[PDB]
Parts: C-alpha cells; structure tokens; sequence
C-alpha cells in the first residue's frame, strides 16, 4: 500500500537547481574538488528530506570531475519493483567541468 | 539506515612507449560536420468531461396511494 | 475587425481563408484544424509554419515579414505565420 | 531604372570602349566580375524597382513616357544577356589564343 | 560489498593490457582482420575472465562482448535485467583505437 | 525494462526539399554519449599513405619543374530576411443576461 | 519537388545535368545539410577526382575560388547550392 | 571567465578561440549596429594581426549568418563555429585549404 | 495526488527540473501579484515565456486556465504541471 509515491522528476528537481545554483561555474581545483563533492552531496540529502517521500530510501550518488580530452561512460542499473521503488538521475556540464547527481529510491516494507 | 562504508581500488596498465615508427598524421583528412539539433512532437490536448437526461412531470409522494387512502 | 497582412496578389491570404474555413467544420478538436492548416501550407509553400486555433488567447511571436496572417473565423479565432 | 542602367551599360561599354580591354585585358576584367558577382546585390537594391513599376504599369502602361524606361530596364538585362553570353564566348576563344 | 567502478578498473585493465599500447603505431599496425579475430575475441574473454577471477569475492558474473569494424554503420547497446537492488547490478564500457569499436558488458549477481 | 533513454527526445523530424512535406520518425537512437572525439593518427594503412604521399610528391614535383595562375576572388551572398517581434491579442466576447416573466 | 534552377552558373551542358541528377538524388534520399553536401561532394569527387566543394544552406556569404568551368549556384525549393572545385 | 557562448564546432587550440571569443564579443557591442560586414572586416583585419595564428595554408575567412549551412575544405587545423547567445549570430572563421 | 508545495499544489512528483520549477513556482505568483491582475488573459503568460527564454533554455511552451489536459513528448524532465487556487498551470521546453 503506497499512498504517496516517488516519481523521479522532483528528485531530479531538486538535484537540477542545486547544481546551477551551487556549481555556479566553478574550475576543478585538485586541493578541493572531494570535498567541494562533501559539501554539496550533504545539502542535496537535506533536499531530498523534504523531498516529501516517507519511506522511500534514499542512496545518494555524485560524480564531479574536469573534461579534458577525455571520453568517459556512466551507467547504473535498476533493481526493483517497477510498481513502487524508482530512481532519478542529472547531468550538468559546463565547458570545463561535469557533475552528475543519482538519487534511488526504495520503498520501505 | 545508518550505512557508511568505504572502499578503493585502482587499475593502472602496462608502460612501453617503442618510439621507431611513429609521429605520423594523415593531412589530407576529412570529417563531417553539423550544425543540426534533434526534434520532437509535442502534441497538446484539452481532457473533456456531458451527458444528457430527460425531465419527466408529474404522473404521489408515497409510491402507493392504497396506503394513504 | 481585425485583419494583419502579408504577401500581395493574394496568393496565400485567399489561401488560408479557404483552407480553414473548411477546417473548422471538419473537426471538434482544435489538433486537427491547426495540424490540417499547417500540414497543408507546409507542403503548398514553406518549410515551417506555425498556426493557433482558440476563442480567447494572446500571442507575441517572431516571425518573416509578410508572412504572418491573423483572422477572427466566426466564434474562433485563428493565427498563422511562418517561422524557422 | 536609369541609375541602375546607367551602372550595367557602363560595365557593358567598359567591355567594349578601348581597343586595349578589348584585345589585352587586365585585372580590370576581374573587376568586371566582381561587378558580375555584386550584380546579385545589385539587382538587390534594384528590386524595389521591379515591383513599383510593376504596380505602376499595372493601371498605367504609359506609352508616352515609358520610352526611358523601356531603355533603361531592356538595357539593364541586355547587359545580362551579352554577360553570360559575352563571358562564355571571349572566355573560351581568350584560352585559345 | 564491491564497486561496479573497481570491475570496469579490471576490465580496462584486461583489454589495454591485452591490445592496448601506449605508442599509437602498433595499434594499426594491427588493424581488424579476418583471420585474427577469432584469437582476438576469445583471447580478450579468456584474460577478462582470469582478471575476473583473480578476485576472491563470491558474486557471480558473465559476459559478453562485440567487435565491430568501422563507425560507418552505427550500433546501439543497451542493457536490462531483474534482479536484486543491494548487491546485484551490471556493467558496460566502449572502447576505440583507431578502426576497432569493442564494447564489453558484464552482469553481476549475489549468490 | 528494455530501457528508455532519459535526456534525448522520442520523434524526430525534418523538412524534405524534394518532397514539399515533413516526415517525422518516432524511432530515436537511445545509446547515451559524451566526448566523442575524432583522430589524425594513421599507421601503416593501405588507403591512407598512398592517398597522402601521392598528393605530396605530385606538387612538389611539380613545383620543382605562383605555378597555378593566380586566382580569381568572387563574393556571393543570400537574401536575409529580418526578424521582428509583433504580438495581439483576442478578446473574450461579450453575453447579455436578462430575466422576464410569462404573460397570460 | 520542383526542378532545379541555376541562378548562376558556369558549367557545360551535360555536366549541368549531372549535377542536376545528383542535387535531386540526394535530397530525394538524404534529409540534413551536411549529409547533402557530404554525399554531393563524394559524387562529384568519384566522378571528378579530388577537390571538390560544396555549400548546402538558406542564407549564407561566400567569397571562393574555382577551376573555370566547374561552379555552379543553383537553388531547389528554398535550397541554395553552391559547387565549385579547388 | 569567459562570456557565454555555444561552440557548435571548434578545431582549433582551446586559446585561440578564446581569443576568438573575447574579441568577437567586444567587437559585437562596439558594433551594436550596421552590417555585418563591417564585423567581419574588423574581425579579419584584427585576427590577422596578432603574431599568433602563424600557420595558414590559405588565409582568413570569415562568414556571419543567421540561417544557412555550408561545407569548406578548411585547412585541417583551423576552424570554429559558435554562437553569441545575447544576439544569436552564427560566427564561423577559418582558413582556405 | 498533487502534493502540496509552497507554491501550489503540485503533481508530485512531477517531470521537470527544479531550477525550472523553483523559478516558475516563484515567478508566477510573483508575476500575478505584482501588477498583474486575473482579469487580462495572455499578457501573463507573454512575460512568463519571457522570463523562461532569458534565463532558462530559449524554446518554451505554457498553457494556463481553469479547463484542459494534455498527453504529449517534450524535451526529457522539462515538464511543469501544477494547479494554484483552481487553475491549471502546465509548462514545457521543446528543442
């Protein structure tokens, strides 16, 4: 019995205007890029707190990085009951740097 | 819920550079390029909801009048 | 009361009138009216039209000078232009 | 009509005037051309011409007054015409002598 | 209790230790061919799968992989199955030199 | 599942010159891809080296007997169009509502 | 849908009916821009040996070069095409 | 930081369209008015300046347009294409192969 | 079951992107409030797309009112659908 349900767009909601708005155009500087990571994966799990799903588990992932030449492939899998668990997922790139957000969600019985 | 966990592991590859043959570039080279972009339709609506009935006057409040009588 | 202009010698204004005028009867559903005019002119003249369909609405749009029609077609209203 | 045919006509007896772009040419034979290749945003800004007497031979085909302007439009295209032909012919017989 | 990033670090490993050369002459010294290609794919599963099992962990794989010629004709690659969402999951990786497309996909499962 | 491709559109269409009309086409590629990048780097290729070292040894070869007469410049350009921005508006037409009662 | 039409041009004859046969083959068979002009530009580089270019567009400037007898400008439906080698 | 922009195609090192980028932005606003050919002289005449861009097997060209599309043998190293986003030109540089 | 959001009632969750939505969520009661009154029609929707096209991506589609219901394939994850106070407002970016 689900209620209230997770549908991926709001994640990808909340993930999206997180990214402009806290990226806001920033170089890969070595010294901070994991923790820059540490930073905005934390405020993007207190999003997804009132991101209005009460028993829909949440596993959080975040790829940040630089292009440079370099060609790259990202791919998960989904492993669930397509009726209730879901997921989410964005990109963002600018001309120098790219960070992906993936959000699960897995409802708790 | 309380899921921390940590790990890490690295690949690497060979090293060889032979350095005999090399440093060529085919010049007279082509490529293809564009300055298109993808489509799509979307094709838009109005959801609808109507339905007629027919009046009909009058022909007792009680069903059966033998019971009032 | 209100009849924006294109193109003389009246090669595509006569054109449009006809063309929905026949639409609008033909269907209920703005989809087919709109898609019918636009279909049509799309092979008749250009590329890429662009047609609206509704009794109430207000529009700004960007368009190709002479290209952009604009009539009050009984209760409904219709836009047209070409665009792209 | 009369500016624009006085420019065509002038390219036309630039072809023909010296004995000397007759037989030996120059590089004014490329500014021939570039006028040839110009004669595209010429007739551009000519355009505005076509039409507007289009609209003004529509109820008034004149007769008495059109004499310069039959001139001057035939003129314009008798340029044209004796440009691809002219371009052609001296073209091929230039390479061969 | 693994990281589908490690097993996409050991089959690149595999095939750029197998054919990949970091001096970019060798690798079209060897181009596609016809006789070899049947050594080539089963020789990059064999040492992907020795790589593979080189790990002790206790999950269980398989494999695929494709080898197309040229980029004229195009491929589309995609993958889907059913499964378990803590530990299951699958992997793919494109790879290119100079006229050699290979494209590698491994599932894995718990048990 | 047989997955479908976030991020990427589900028609695409275009304008064919020959036949005046559209035709659209709802199947759409779904293989995600970023950084696709092209190479000038060529060892020991039939096609390649032939097609190359041919063209070089032909000109210069000919150049050790500017040699092609000077060329000749040329300018073409197209119509352009201009874009304005022009918008109007409808009106919601007007009703009456009146009331009346009924005669004997 | 309509036949070609040169709006300038200084080809032959027959070498204008070929390019004619290949504009209306390609747009018959190809829809993009760039797959016009490439496949175009391999017709007339297999028939014509290398060297070959050719500027499929709407609304462009061009200021070029060519071998004397071998470009073209001509349009189709709404499509400018220009050709020209070297 | 740079202005902003879509890079359609580029070829070139990643400095020389910066270059590209920032002059052709200031140009574009000096420039608010007019035609573009008046950008694309400014552009040349200032592009074939700089003791940079050394290397050319042709020389400069450079379209602007709204709507079109084309195909060059540009000389295998050089060539961009881009947008400003502000105004939505179409700038494409390269050189003659 | 249109979840509540502190904008509007929202079908959540919906198929959109939150830049968008927080900016359209904002704007378009900012936009009625302002000067803008209930009783002129389309001269919303005008600085709506307006404001869409300046900062967001440049090619959007909005269709607001009290009656209509839509299927249809836009741009992936760039659709707004959210009523507020019994009127539907549906928003969508095409390529």
């Amino acid at each position: 019995y689900i209620k209230n349900r997770f549908y991926p767009s709001k994640i990808q909601k909340i993930i999206k205007e997180l990214f402009e708005d806290r990226l806001k155009g920033v170089e890969y500087d070595p010294n901070n890029a994991n923790q820059l990571s540490e930073r905005l994966v934390l405020e993007l799990r207190e999003k997804i707190k009132r991101g209005k799903v009460p028993r829909y588990k949440i596993g959080v992932q975040v790829v940040f990085g630089e292009i440079k030449g370099q060609g790259l492939r990202i791919a998960s899998k989904c492993l669930w009951d397509v009726q209730n668990d879901n997921y989410a997922s964005y990109t963002y790139t600018s001309e120098k740097v790219y960070c992906t957000g993936i959000v699960f969600g897995c409802y708790f019985e | 819920i309380n899921f921390q966990d940590t790990e890490t592991r690295y690949g690497g590859i060979q090293n060889q550079v032979v350095n005999i043959n090399q440093y060529v570039q085919r010049n007279p080279n082509f490529i293809d390029l564009d300055n298109i972009a993808e489509l799509s339709e979307h094709s838009v609506n109005t959801e609808r909801v109507g339905m007629s009935h027919k009046e009909g006057g009058w022909p007792f409040k009680k069903r059966i009048e033998k019971d009032t009588s | 009361i209100d009849m924006p202009e294109n193109s003389e010698m009246k090669s595509m204004k006569n054109d449009a009138f006809s063309q929905a005028k026949f639409a609008v009867e033909n269907y209920k559903f703005e989809n087919k009216i709109s898609s019918h005019i636009k279909k049509f002119f799309d092979e008749k003249y250009g590329p890429n039209w662009h047609c609206v369909v509704g009794k109430h609405f207000n529009a700004y749009v960007s368009y190709d000078s002479k290209n952009f029609i604009f009539f009050y077609e009984g209760q409904l209203a219709i836009l047209l232009y070409r665009k792209g | 009509l009369d500016s624009l045919t006085e420019q065509t006509k002038m390219l036309s007896t630039k072809l023909s005037k010296p004995v000397k772009d007759i037989d030996s040419l120059g590089y004014v034979m490329e500014t021939l051309e570039q006028i040839r290749k110009e004669q595209a945003e010429i007739d551009m800004k000519f355009n505005p011409v076509q039409e507007m007497y289009s609209l003004l031979d529509n109820y008034l085909p004149g007769g008495i007054t059109d004499k310069d302007e039959m001139d001057a439009r035939s003129l314009l295209r008798r340029n044209w015409d004796i440009l691809i032909q002219q371009a052609e012919i001296k073209g091929k017989e230039y390479q061969h002598k | 209790e693994y990281i589908s990033e490690e097993v996409q670090k050991a089959i690149d490993d595999s095939v750029k230790q197998v054919f990949g050369i970091k001096d970019d002459s060798s690798q079209v010294t060897i181009t596609y061919n016809k006789d070899k290609v049947n050594l080539w794919t089963q020789q990059i599963i064999d040492y992907t799968i020795r790589g593979l099992n080189k790990l002790g962990k206790h999950f269980k794989y398989c494999v695929t992989a494709i080898l197309q010629q040229t980029n004229h004709a195009g491929i589309s690659v995609q993958i889907t199955a059913y499964q378990d969402t803590n530990t299951d999951g699958s992997l793919i990786q494109c790879y290119e030199i100079n006229d050699i497309y290979a494209i590698v996909s491994v599932f894995a499962m718990a048990v | 599942l047989e997955p479908k491709n976030p991020q990427a559109p589900k028609n695409i269409t275009v304008y064919d010159y020959y036949t005046r009309k559209f035709k659209t086409d709802e199947l759409v590629d779904q293989m995600i891809v970023h950084f696709s990048m092209d190479g000038d780097y060529i060892w020991k290729e039939s096609n390649e080296y032939k097609t190359q070292e041919e063209i070089r040894d032909t000109k210069k070869a000919l150049i050790k007997e500017r040699n092609k007469f000077n060329y000749n410049t040329r300018e073409c350009q197209t119509i352009n169009p201009s874009i304005r921005e022009r918008g109007v508006s409808t009106e919601p037409p007007p009703s009456d509502t009146i009331c009346g009662n009924i005669t004997q | 849908n309509h036949e070609p039409e040169v709006k300038a041009t200084d080809m032959e004859e027959d070498m204008i009916k070929r390019v004619k046969e290949i504009a209306i083959n390609a747009v018959k068979e190809y829809k993009q821009e760039k797959q016009i002009a490439h496949y175009i530009k391999y017709e007339f580089d297999k028939i014509d040996g290398y060297g070959w270019n050719c500027i499929v567009g709407r609304n462009f400037g061009s200021h070029i070069i060519h071998q004397t007898k071998k470009y073209i400008f001509f349009k189709i439906n709404e499509l400018c095409l220009l050709l020209w080698k070297a | 930081p740079l202005p902003p922009h879509i890079i359609r195609f580029n070829d070139m090192a990643q400095h020389l369209l910066k270059k590209v980028i920032r002059q052709a932005d200031v140009l574009i606003k000096e420039n608010p008015q007019g035609l573009e050919k008046d950008i694309a002289l400014n552009l040349v005449k200032f592009v074939k300046s700089q003791p940079e861009f050394k290397i050319g097997d042709g020389e400069w060209q450079c379209i602007i347009g709204k709507n079109f599309g084309c195909s060059l043998t540009f000389d295998a190293n050089v060539l961009a294409f881009f947008d400003l986003l502000p105004s939505r030109k179409s700038i494409l540089l390269f050189k003659s192969g | 079951q249109y979840k509540t959001f502190m904008g509007a009632r929202v079908l959540w969750p919906p198929e959109c992107a939150d830049d968008i939505l927080e900016g359209a969520i904002r704007e378009t009661q900012d936009a009625l409030k302002k000067f803008e009154i209930a009783r002129e029609g389309q001269k919303i929707a005008e600085h709506l797309k307006k404001y869409m096209d300046d900062h967001f991506d440049p090619y959007w589609h909005v269709f607001f009112g009290k009656n209509f219901g839509c299927q249809a394939v836009h741009n992936k994850n760039r659709f707004i659908y959210f009523y507020i106070e019994k009127t539907a407002f549906l928003m969508y970016q095409t390529q």
